[PDB]
Parts: C-alpha cells; sequence; structure tokens
RNA sequence: AAUUGAAGAGUUUGAUCAUGGCUCAGAUUGAACGCUGGCGGCAGGCCUAACACAUGCAAGUCGAACGGUAACAGGAAGAAGCUUGCUUCUUUGCUGACGAGUGGCGGACGGGUGAGUAAUGUCUGGGAAACUGCCUGAUGGAGGGGGAUAACUACUGGAAACGGUAGCUAAUACCGCAUAACGUCGCAAGACCAAAGAGGGGGACCUUCGGGCCUCUUGCCAUCGGAUGUGCCCAGAUGGGAUUAGCUAGUAGGUGGGGUAACGGCUCACCUAGGCGACGAUCCCUAGCUGGUCUGAGAGGAUGACCAGCCACACUGGAACUGAGACACGGUCCAGACUCCUACGGGAGGCAGCAGUGGGGAAUAUUGCACAAUGGGCGCAAGCCUGAUGCAGCCAUGCCGCGUG
RNA sequence: CCCGCAGAAGAAGCACCGGCUAACUCCGUGCCAGCAGCCGCGGUAAUACGGAGGGUGCAAGCGUUAAUCGGAAUUACUGGGC
C-alpha cells in the first residue's frame, strides 16, 4: 500500500537513498501501489556521485512493502520497510546495477528479471 | 586464490585449531594457580603450581608459548605463592 | 584564455581543437599564448616557404 | 610459416533489401557449417561430397543509409549471394545493391528466401531479376510447392528432388527424385540452362546441337565459367526458417562462385611516377598488397582494422606500408572472426581477410602494400551524403565532447560528414539519410555519452536596395573641443545586377574638379565599406550596392580621413532608409534525377518548395529535372524525395544566387 | 697526481649616470611540439588517474618423509592377430617415474608503487632490556609406547563454486611415558622440559627371508657459541604558516599486578598533579628520507626518475591466524565501493609483478626469446620453478662514434 | 670480428642575416598583410613584414615551447640598503 506522498527506501545503487512517490500509475483514481507495481517518483535524498540526483523525476518498482504480500495458500510476507528499484522513465528497467535486501517471487516478470537475477533472496 | 599453495590455508587452519586448544588449557591451569592465591590456600597454590609447571614448560618446548614466557609465569607465580603463602 | 594565431590566414573556427604554445604578443595585453600552427586542427600557413618549421608548413616536394 | 588449404577460398557477401533474411540466412549457415559483420567457417559440402572449402562470409545491411557498408562489402570480396524475398519482389534496395555489384563487376548467384511465406512465388521473382534488373537469370533449381506447402527443392542439374528432414534442422537427405507434379517443368532446366551452359564455348555446344547429353561434370564447369564472367545469375531458392533450402545454396557457392584466383588481378598505380596496373597476381609468393575496408574499436583490444589481402603475405611483425598516407605501419596481433571466436593469428596469406589490432592511422580505403613494391589500389567509392541537420550539445559542457565523438564516427564512416558553418557557426553533420543520422546521434549517447538535440540548419541571408536614391547627404561638423574635424559628402546609392564575382560592391569617384581632395576620397569609400558588414535590415551582409560621389565640402585644415569616414557612414544611412531595402535569400541550382513513373510528383514538389523549374532532358532511363529552389526550403529533401519515388532518386545542389525573399519570409527573418 | 676557479649585454633621455625592474648570451631535461631524418654502440622511456581493467604469464619444489597408484614408460606373480625374440592387448606398483592427498621447506625473498607519513620515518652518532629459519663450532642425547586423519571406499546434494554423511589407512603429521643438564623457576634444598627417521652397499651369523645385522650419507632433539637478520631506546639534523597561542585523562610521574622476544602507560587499580609550549607546542597547508642529481668560482639555489641503502603501501576501512619471520602484493576473516559468472537457488575477483587495453594527457614502449650465464626456491643429486636476470622488439629521448664520398 | 663481391653507388635537413648577435640585397606590400625574447619594424624606394638570390650558424638533427640554476651583489653568511 504505497500511495502518493510516502517515502520509499531504494534497493539498488543508482544512489537514491530516499525517494517520494508522486503518483500511482496504472489507472484513473488508482489508490495504492504495492507488491510489484510501478510508481512515479521524485528523488528526495541522493548520494553525491550516483546515476540520479536530487530533484529528478523517474519511475520505480515497489519491491518491498510493509503491508507485504499474500499469494496463494494464505501465508504472508511482510518486510519491515518500504523499498523500490528505480526505473528509467522510458524503458522501465533498472537504472541501477545491484540489488539489496531480499525481493519476492511475485516480481518474477519479464521486465523485472534483472532484479531477481541480482538480489540475494526469495 | 588460483595459487595451489593455498593448501597453506587449509594447513595452517589445522594449526590454529591445534594451537588454540593446547594454548587454551595451559591458560586455564595458570588461572587455577592465581585462583588459589586469591582463595588464600597456600597448599593448593603450591599444589596447583606443581600441576602447571610441566604444562608451561612442555608447551614452550613444543613452540607454542616460547621459553621466556614459560619462565615469566612460574617466575612471578612463585614470587607470590610464597609471598603470603 | 585568449590566444594568438600567427601567420597569414588560418582556418580555425568555433569548434577547432588546437594546441596552445605560450609566448606573448606585446601588442595584445592579455594575450599570453600562441596557438601552434600545423598542430591538431590548425593548418599550416598556406604557400609559406621560409621558417616553415614555425607555422607548420611541410617541405614542398623535392 | 606453412599455410594449409589455399585457393579453396570463398569470399562471399550476402546483401539484399530489408527483411529478406539476409542475416537469418547467414546464421543458418554457421549452424550447417558448424556441425558437431564478417565471420569464417568450413563447408565440406552437405553430402560429404567436397574437399573442405574455407568460406569468408559478410552479412551486409539492407537499407540505404548504410550503403557504405556494401560498397566496401563488395569492393573487397570475390563472390555475392543476392537474397530475394519469396513474397517481396525485387524492391528498390535490391536494385541499388545490384548496381553496387555491377560497379565492381562482382560475380554472383541468387537465393530466393522465404519460400514458406504466404504469397511465395519462386519463378515470379526470378523473372523480375530479368525484367527489373535487366540481368540474365538462370533457375539453377525449382521449388517443391510454395508457402505453407513448401516441402523441398529440385536440383535440376543432378535432377533429383532434394529432401531435408524434420529434426536436426538440416543435414541428412535421401536425395529423392522429382515428383510427378513437376516432371513437365523439371524437363526444362530451362533447357537453356543446358543451352545456357552450352553457350560457354561453341565446341561445348556443338555436341549439344548434335544431341549429346552433356556430362554433369562439364556443365557445372560450363555455367560456372559464365557465372564468373557475370553473364548469368544462378537462382537457388529456399526457406531459412523451415531449414529447407539454405544448404543446397552453400554448395552452389563453391560450385559456381569464384576462388580468389578465378579473379582479375588487382588494378592500381605506382607512387609518384605513373600507372601500370599494380597487377599483383593472386599468389602467396607475390609482394604483399591489401586494402583496408572497415575501421572499428573494441573496448578491450583497441582499434580493429579489417583488410583483404590481394597479394603476397603478412606476418605478425612485418612492417607494411600505408601507400595512400605515406607512412609505414607495423603489424602486430591479428584476429580472424571465426564463426564465434576472435581466434588469433601470426600469419595472414593472400585471398583471406582479417582485422589488424593496434594499427595507428589507417582509414577506410587505404592500401597496405610491400614497402619495396609500393602500389595504390582502387579504393571503392564514398557514397556522398544526401542529408544535413545541425546539432547542438544539449549540455553546453558536452560541446567539447560532441566534437570528439563526431570526429570518431567520421573516420569510421566516410559516408558520414561533419563540419562547422563558416557563417552562423553551428555544428553541421551530414549522412545518407534520416535513419543514418538517427543512429549516429544515438551512437553518441551509447558510446560517448553525449546527448544533443537537433535542429534545422540556419541560413545566410543578405541585404540590398531596389531603388536608385538620388543625391543623399552626409555631414559631420564637430566643433566640440579638440580636433576641428568636419566632412561633408553627397552621393547616389543604386542597386546593381549580380556583377563581377569578387565585388558585389561598386564605388565611383565621379567627384567634381576638386570639391573634396582625392586624399580623403579613399576614406569616404572605407566609411561605406564599414556599413556593409551587417546592414540595417537585420544584421547580414549588404550586397549588390553601387555608390557615386558627386558633391561635398571641407575646411582647409579641419577635415580629415576620420571626418569624411563618419560623413560617409551617416550618408549611407538615410540613403539606405529611403532606398527601399530588402531581405535576400540564397537559391540553389538543384538537379533531381528520377524515374519516368513519378516525374509528375517530383516537379510539383519542387514547385511546392517555392521553386522555379528550368529543364528536363529525359536523360536515358531517369529524367534529370532542373530547378532553382531556395535553400531554406530544401531542408530534409532527401527524406521526402525518397517517399515520392520509392527510394529511387538521386539529387544534387549547390549555390546559385540571392533573390528577394517573399515578405512573410522576410518579416519572419527578424533577429 | 686527485673539489687550483669568479666576464657581461639591451631597455626611460636632446644627451648622462644611477635607480629597478623587465630582457638576453650558458649549462641542464624521464621532456613535448613543428619541419627534417642514414647506421651503430651504451643508456633511458606513464612525470598526469595510488583511474578502472579483458587475456596469458610473474611460486614452487621434494617419491632420498608417508600411504599410494590416475596417466606415461619399462619390465611381465605371461598373453595373440602369428610379423618366434622384432610387435600391441590383459594383468602385477615389481622398477623407472608420477595426477590427486597427507607431510616438509618455500609462499615475509624476488618485483611494483609513493598513496600515507614534517617525524609513528629518514640521516648522523650512540645505547640496553631482545628474538633470530636455512649456514656454522662444541657437548651429549636419539629409548619405549598410544590415539588419529586426509587420500581411499560406499551412499549422496550443486548449473557451478563447492561439498555432505558413514567407514577405512600411512609417516619425519599428532599426543602421552621414559630419559633431564653446562637448560628453565628457585637463596638453596629441590621441582620440571625434547626428539624421527630415511636412503646406497655389503662379508660372515641369520630370520617370520620384510630384512635382523654391519657400514657409510643424511635427517631428528637439547644446551652454549659464531654468523646473518630483526625489534626496542637516546641526542642532533631533516618543509612553510602566528591572518594558528595556548596544548594535555592513560594525560606527566609513582607503586603494585598483568603483559611482550624484550625495556616501557604497553595495560590496569590506586596515590601523587603533573607533562608540553614563543628554542613555536597546538592546529592548518604541503611532502617519502638518503647516497646522490642539476647548477654555481664558492657559499648557495633547485631537485630525490633511472642505480644503491632505509621507510611505507598492496581495491577502500578493519582484524587476526599460521609462522623463526607477516598482522602477509598474486594468504585467511569482516565490512564497503565496484566488476564478472549463474540452470536464479547461488558464486567469484582486485596488474602500484611482466606484457597489454580503455581513460586521463603536450607526452612515455612488445600481449617477444630463454633459463645459456649470474642469482633466488625446493632437491643427496639429476633436475623442476624463476616476466628476478640475461637478451631482443619499439621511440633521435639522451650521450658517443661513423657515413651520406 | 675477419675475408670476398658490385658501384658514388642507398643516405641533408633546420633556424637565423635591424641592434643585443655571426650573417645584405632585389622584388611585393603601403600603419595593410604581418613581425616581435627586449628596444622596436609597417602610412610607396622596408637589410625588421612576405617571396627570391646571397650569406651566417648548427647538422641527423634543428627550432619553438615548458622547466631548474646562472648571470641576479635583484633576500647581499660569504655579499646590499633606508
Ligand atoms: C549490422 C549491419 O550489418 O548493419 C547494421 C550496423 C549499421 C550498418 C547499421 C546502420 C547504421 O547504424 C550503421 C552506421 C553507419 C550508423 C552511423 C554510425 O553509428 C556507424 C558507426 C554505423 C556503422 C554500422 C551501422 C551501425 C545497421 C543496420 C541498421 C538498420 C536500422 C534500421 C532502422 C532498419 C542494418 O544493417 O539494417
Ligand atoms: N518464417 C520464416 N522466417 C524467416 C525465414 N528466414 C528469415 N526469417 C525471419 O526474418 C526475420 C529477420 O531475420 P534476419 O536474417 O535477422 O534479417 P536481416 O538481418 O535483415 O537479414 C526474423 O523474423 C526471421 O525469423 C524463413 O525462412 N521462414
Amino acid at each position: 500500500m504505497i500511495q502518493e506522498q510516502t517515502m520509499l527506501n531504494v534497493a539498488d545503487n543508482s544512489g537514491a537513498r530516499r525517494v517520494m512517490c508522486i503518483k500511482v500509475l496504472g489507472g484513473s483514481h488508482r489508490r495504492y501501489a504495492g507488491v510489484g507495481d510501478i510508481i512515479k517518483i521524485t528523488i528526495k535524498e541522493a548520494i553525491p556521485r550516483g546515476k540520479v540526483k536530487k530533484g529528478d523525476v523517474l519511475k520505480a518498482v515497489v519491491v518491498r512493502t510493509k503491508k507485504g504480500v499474500r499469494r496463494p495458500d494464505g501465508s504472508v510476507i511482510r518486510f519491515d520497510g518500504n523499498a523500490c528499484v528505480l526505473l528509467n522513465n522510458n524503458s522501465e528497467q533498472p537504472i541501477g546495477t545491484r540489488i539489496f535486501g531480499p525481493v519476492t517471487r511475485e516480481l518474477r516478470s519479464e521486465k523485472f528479471m534483472k532484479i531477481i537475477s541480482l538480489a540475494p533472496e526469495v | 586464490n588460483i595459487k595451489s599453495a593455498k593448501k597453506r590455508a587449509i594447513q595452517s587452519e589445522k594449526a590454529r585449531k591445534h594451537n588454540a586448544s593446547r594454548r587454551s588449557m595451559m591458560r586455564t591451569f595458570i588461572k587455577k594457580v592465581y585462583a588459589a592465591i586469591e582463595a588464600g590456600d597456600k597448599a593448593a597454590a603450591q599444589k596447583a603450581f606443581n600441576e602447571m609447571q610441566p604444562i608451561v614448560d612442555r608447551q614452550a618446548a613444543k613452540g607454542l608459548i616460547h621459553k621466556n614466557k614459560a619462565a615469566r609465569h612460574k617466575a612471578n607465580l612463585t614470587a607470590q605463592i610464597n609471598k603470603l603463602a | 584564455v585568449t590566444s594568438y594565431i600567427g601567420g597569414e590566414g588560418h582556418n580555425l573556427q568555433e569548434h577547432s581543437v588546437i594546441l596552445i604554445r605560450g609566448g606573448r604578443v606585446k601588442d595584445l595585453p592579455g594575450v599570453r599564448y600562441h596557438t601552434v600552427r600545423g598542430a591538431l586542427d590548425c593548418s599550416g600557413v598556406k604557400d609559406r616557404k621560409q621558417a616553415r618549421s614555425k607555422y607548420g608548413v611541410k617541405r614542398p616536394k623535392a | 610459416a606453412r599455410t594449409t588449404p589455399i585457393a579453396r577460398y570463398r569470399n562471399i557477401g550476402i546483401s539484399a533489401h530489408i527483411d529478406a533474411g539476409k542475416t537469418t540466412t547467414t546464421e543458418r549457415i554457421l549452424f550447417y557449417t558448424g556441425v558437431n559483420a564478417a565471420t569464417t567457417a568450413f563447408w565440406s559440402g552437405m553430402a560429404k561430397q567436397y574437399e573442405p572449402h574455407r568460406i569468408n562470409i559478410i552479412d551486409t545491411p539492407g537499407h540505404v543509409d548504410f550503403t557504405i557498408e556494401v560498397e566496401r562489402s563488395m569492393r573487397v570480396l570475390d563472390g555475392a549471394v543476392m537474397v530475394y524475398c519469396a513474397v517481396g519482389g525485387v524492391q528498390p534496395q535490391s536494385e541499388t545493391v545490384w548496381r553496387q555489384a555491377n560497379k565492381y563487376k562482382v560475380p554472383r548467384i541468387a537465393f530466393v528466401n522465404k519460400m514458406d511465406r504466404m504469397g511465395a512465388n519462386f519463378l515470379k521473382v526470378v523473372n523480375q531479376i530479368k525484367t527489373r534488373l535487366g540481368a540474365n537469370p538462370v533457375p539453377l533449381q525449382l521449388a517443391i510447392g510454395a508457402e505453407e506447402h513448401f516441402t523441398g527443392v529440385v536440383d535440376l542439374v543432378k535432377m533429383k528432388a532434394i529432401n531435408w528432414n524434420d529434426a536436426d534442422q538440416g543435414v541428412t537427405f535421401e536425395y529423392e527424385d522429382i515428383p510427378a507434379d513437376m516432371v513437365e517443368l523439371a524437363n526444362e532446366w530451362h533447357q537453356n540452362l543446358i543451352e545456357s551452359a552450352a553457350e560457354a564455348s561453341e565446341e561445348l555446344m556443338e555436341k549439344y546441337l548434335g544431341g549429346e547429353e552433356l556430362t554433369e561434370a562439364e556443365i557445372k564447369g560450363a555455367l560456372r565459367q559464365r557465372v564468373l564472367n557475370n553473364e548469368i545469375i544462378l537462382v537457388t531458392c529456399g526457406s531459412a526458417f523451415k531449414n529447407k533450402g539454405v544448404q543446397a545454396m552453400l554448395d552452389a557457392v563453391i560450385d559456381y562462385l569464384p576462388s580468389p584466383v578465378d579473379v582479375p588481378a588487382i588494378n592500381g598505380i605506382l607512387d609518384d611516377g605513373k600507372d601500370t596496373p599494380a597487377e599483383r597476381h593472386a599468389s602467396d609468393d607475390e609482394p604483399f598488397s591489401a586494402l583496408a575496408f572497415k575501421i572499428a574499436t573494441d573496448p578491450f583490444v583497441g582499434n580493429l582494422t579489417f583488410f583483404r589481402v590481394y597479394s603476397g603475405v603478412v606476418n605478425s611483425g612485418d612492417t607494411v606500408l600505408n601507400s595512400v598516407k605515406a607512412a609505414r605501419e607495423r603489424f602486430g596481433r591479428i584476429v580472424q572472426m571465426h564463426a564465434n571466436k576472435r581466434e588469433e593469428i601470426k600469419e595472414v596469406r593472400a585471398g583471406d581477410i582479417a582485422a589488424a589490432i593496434g594499427l595507428k592511422d589507417v582509414t577506410t580505403g587505404d592500401t597496405l602494400c610491400d614497402p619495396d613494391a609500393p602500389i595504390i589500389l582502387e579504393r571503392m567509392e564514398f557514397p556522398e551524403p544526401v542529408i544535413s541537420i545541425a546539432v547542438e550539445p544539449k549540455t553546453k559542457a558536452d560541446q567539447e565532447k560532441m566534437g570528439l565523438a563526431l570526429g570518431r564516427l567520421a573516420k569510421e564512416d566516410p559516408s558520414f560528414r561533419v563540419w562547422t558553418d563558416e557563417e552562423s557557426n553551428q555544428t553541421i553533420i551530414a549522412g545518407m539519410g534520416e535513419l543514418h543520422l538517427d543512429i549516429i546521434v544515438d551512437r553518441m549517447k551509447r558510446e560517448f555519452n553525449v546527448e544533443a538535440n537537433v535542429g534545422k540548419p540556419q541560413v545566410a541571408y543578405r541585404e540590398t536596395i531596389r531603388q536608385k536614391v538620388t543625391d543623399v547627404e552626409g555631414k559631420h561638423a564637430k566643433q566640440s573641443g579638440g580636433r576641428g574635424q568636419y566632412g561633408h559628402v553627397v552621393i547616389d546609392m543604386y542597386p546593381l545586377e549580380p556583377g563581377s564575382n569578387p565585388k558585389g560592391y561598386e564605388f565611383i569617384n565621379d567627384i567634381k574638379g576638386g570639391v573634396i581632395p582625392g586624399e580623403y576620397i579613399p576614406a569616404v569609400d572605407k566609411g561605406i565599406q564599414e556599413q556593409l558588414k551587417a546592414g540595417p535590415l537585420a544584421g547580414y551582409p549588404v550586397v549588390d550596392m553601387g555608390i557615386r560621389l558627386h558633391f561635398g565640402s571641407y575646411h582647409d585644415v579641419d577635415s580629415s580621413e576620420l571626418a569624411f569616414k563618419l560623413a560617409a557612414s551617416i550618408a549611407f544611412k538615410e540613403g539606405f532608409k529611403k532606398a527601399k531595402p530588402v531581405l535576400l535569400e540564397p537559391i540553389m541550382k538543384v538537379e533531381v534525377e528520377t524515374p519516368e513513373e513519378n516525374t509528375g510528383d517530383v516537379i510539383g514538389d519542387l514547385s511546392r518548395r517555392r521553386g522555379m523549374l528550368k529543364g528536363q532532358e529525359s536523360e536515358v532511363t531517369g529524367v534529370k529535372i532542373h530547378a532553382e529552389v531556395p535553400l531554406s526550403e530544401m531542408f530534409g529533401y532527401a527524406t521526402q524525395l525518397r517517399s515520392l519515388t520509392k527510394g529511387r532518386a538521386s539529387y544534387t545542389m549547390e549555390f546559385l544566387k540571392y533573390d528577394e525573399a517573399p515578405s512573410n519570409v522576410a518579416q519572419a527573418v527578424i533577429e
């Protein structure tokens, strides 16, 4: 459950550190993004070197939500915090090159393969 | 790392575990002696010193503690076991 | 920095990549360097014959 | 050292219109040859039938845009496999690669790909090669059915209906005989295959007239003799996708495409001195001579320089000569791209191709010859760009780097060009077309990380007057405090006609007996001169102006060079104001060369482009159209000229004159 | 015989001199660029990004420590196609030899770089509390037992990296026991400490016929010397800044414990309240030091490439383990930045070793030949290893010769 | 390294020439084009610009730039001043 405003941590290099969701893309009036959805983003923190700089506007992939995820059977995965992987505005597709912290099976997408190839877990 | 004399790594490991365990007990024995001094028991001090002397010497020989260390222990342990005891 | 372009004529325009020399022009206060003719994107002086080593002009075909 | 097979060398390049499979078909080879963009691989013949032959393949671009990649990719190598879409007929860029093959008289066979596709029709296309390309086809084969009912092919030499099987893609065979369907068709060959083979030599056909069925061995030699002499194009057909056909075509390569010795020895020159064909027989024991086609740069080994060795040999360390630059190079590591591995080499013989690592300054077209036996070779031709567009480095910082990068892309692609407009100093690139330009700029982002946006090039406008203006008056009189200084001048300003090349400006000393001394008269000229560098309408040079002195006045002392120089300056103004000034624009002598079919559309567009037409010839096959059309209006012509003439239409332009710009233009051109 | 060598000129004025600065003649260079370019000898060659790195090489070696047989070779506890003393198959580790494994020694040398370090270093001269592989002198010891484990075998997980269970085995691997001074603690009396075998040959006597046994050659343990190496201490010298004047809690000293190879706030508890600084502490900036190099008549000024000595560093921060020696350049562990491999679960790597690419730049070279020599590691030796070294390739980069009559 | 073979045969550039500074004329140019280490050359007879002839200095190098010391007693201990 991510929604406009809401700070997210970032799970890649690129160098964002802290980032804010300025839109839940994908539908009129769509309230929440979570799981492995895409959101428009404005960088709030940014390391000094880094691909991205503060004030940039990009997209990103929700990779960990505290409300977590369910899928079949009835179980739950919850993560302590909210994190995402920055995507280039045109091609989706991570602008980063390393992923940090575990990611979930749901992300097993054509476009998000590069994330689960990286990333040390689930 | 691709230099096969990395057997040195697996080798000197066996070494560390061996050294560790022997070096461990010779310490716990030296302790037993200091304990006696703290307990005040003149008998157990000179008794425990007799038990530890061979250990300290043997290990020094085997090259785990080295000579002058061996000396220094029985040296000032003695100093103390017969300073009030 | 501002730099001198010696010899009669030159190519040399807004994007030319040159090699700057050092050596003033005491008619041009502020101009403290020469641009080395014949180096990189600067051509040598057309049709010159004497002192060709300065002005980057090659020997004309013995 | 020793070498190995030699003279069993097949230097062939695949090229054709877009789609077609001219690449898919190439990968298919590497599969077949590799049982158990330049590459090499070994074909023993699909049946085991052959002594292993060594094949150098080059998959070329379709498209135009990158036609340069075919000039080079056909100049150097010996054979050519022209691919055709079973569905798409000849199509425009088939004709262009045809002309490029003819330009270099390169022997060639033909492969009608995609027989499995809806609307497939082998013999139709074969006929278009005859009709549209004015060439002599010879169906060396026949298709077993068509489109989704495409099951095989007929070797109509060996007269058997070749059968490729289900799995293992290719390989296997069982060489089945013709089916009852085609026996009628099959009993042709184009009997003028065998009658085409006949025409090699009359003593070869004399027995054909005498009804003597020719031996299989003597036919293959027969039509090959004529393939080599490019009087015949064998057609093979197949479908890379179904794996039903590619293989039979490889055989046709060794059967009917040259060795490096079935070849005219190279032409050329000596250095300073004069001609002589450089000759140099295709022989290992000749003096080394090679041409450099294609330059690249790999991030790990540095500069790669592809060459074709026509004569002699080079060993890693031999210091050859770039004859067309008058400097020597020392060969180092050598690489052959070897199906899928940059295999290393210490020696490279004649008749082979490879890329030389580390060579310093060797551009495309240069000859690498023996230093004792220097020769210049032919050098292909450089297609000459048709499109220009101005570029600026998005980030002012990058402006330096944009310079570096465009430079690099130039020495890699001679068909690409870059320069700086002598006026309105903006960076201008030029290429063989819209797409060409696109991927160049894109290549900057990828490889040099300079993104830059693009725009229409600026235009150099000029200024003039239209009315002779009668005696206008200039005057100075500076009683201020210092140098006395006073000058007075009266003149006539009048338009000219485009006269005497260098001037475009005319000053006349029709001064009275001595109303102004002739020592100050140079000055009054200088004063006008100054005003011409950027006239009063909108900067921009003033042209085609004439000026006549007639009257003035001075003090015996106060007047001076300066005084009249200003007086003239003032006299020029007010006179210009009253002279009905106008904004000029530049026009081009434009020459469009187009087919008969669409000279209607082309004319109309030239007209639409605010253009004047002036002639038509009907020069042979196209129709040269002559027109005067303004510059600020020809931008991106290539792109549309193509659309209007199916890609088939050269054109050319250069400066001609300046004419009045239409008002809405003029008032727009306001800075 | 051998630090015995000091030059001036142009430029303000109508002219002059001085003033001052500017400028010039010389020598020098790891140079670059422009024009030009024949050879050879000797030497030099990334000064910038201690920027990032594809590929190959730069550390192994002993079967005379051990169990051993994967490949080679030979012999055969012996066998075909017959090509009967000339072959190619199966056995047998028998012998030569040898992949993997245990073990030993080396990997702390050799080589690279200058990041850090203004004094934790370097230089000069001294000093006392120390350890020291291989090499060496001397004196004796080298007895008698025990438990294991790789390899291996059997199941078994991985894509790979790597392994996992159970069982078996050898030794100079490992541990007791004995022996115990000219060794250690102790005033003494007294307590207490080690070790390993292996090869070549052989008369008898001989035995399970393995060899006992004899001999020579090595290796093992202990103590004291020598040699070399290393650690520690002191004084003096070794950049600039006051537009840095105050600095200091393990701080300065002491006592007693602990600790190291060793002295020591090295550490800790308590007691003293000290310690440093205008002879520049402190804090800033910059920097490897020296022999020497360049210049200069000298004193000086400038400088620390190439050679040699010392120090420091090894992708960045940190830590220890093994060891005589490291807190380890091609070792281990943690962490970080980054790159690479993956069958997505998981893996791997650090050229400032040689060559080489990209990058940066005005600019700096071959992905060469060889261990023949000198030298280094292992080995009784033969030998194996050696990008140290010896040569070659590239460049007029310098020096010196010679030619182009 | 020596011994044979053929034939001058395969092998010369670079800066300078107004004073400092060794080396001078014609032509072109006309405060233009340009030179320039310092002073300074160029506005119709320019040994100073550019070409030529000639000369001067160096020579497989020659120039230019950059750099350290020198001359600079111009941080003066040696060895200066107010
Ligand atoms: C691989 C090959 O053989 O040609 C490829 C490769 C190709 C010739 C490309 C067209 C064009 O970029 C070519 C240029 C000159 C483009 C400009 C620069 O970037 C050059 C360095 C580049 C070299 C090769 C390149 C990149 C090809 C195409 C492109 C087709 C594009 C479309 C939209 C149909 C082709 O062949 O069709
Ligand atoms: N179905 C089918 N497709 C083919 C065949 N040959 C080529 N193609 C297709 O052609 C397309 C482009 O192939 P490629 O050779 O790369 O094109 P090129 O590079 O322009 O020659 C791909 O979709 C191929 O699958 C064929 O024989 N059958």
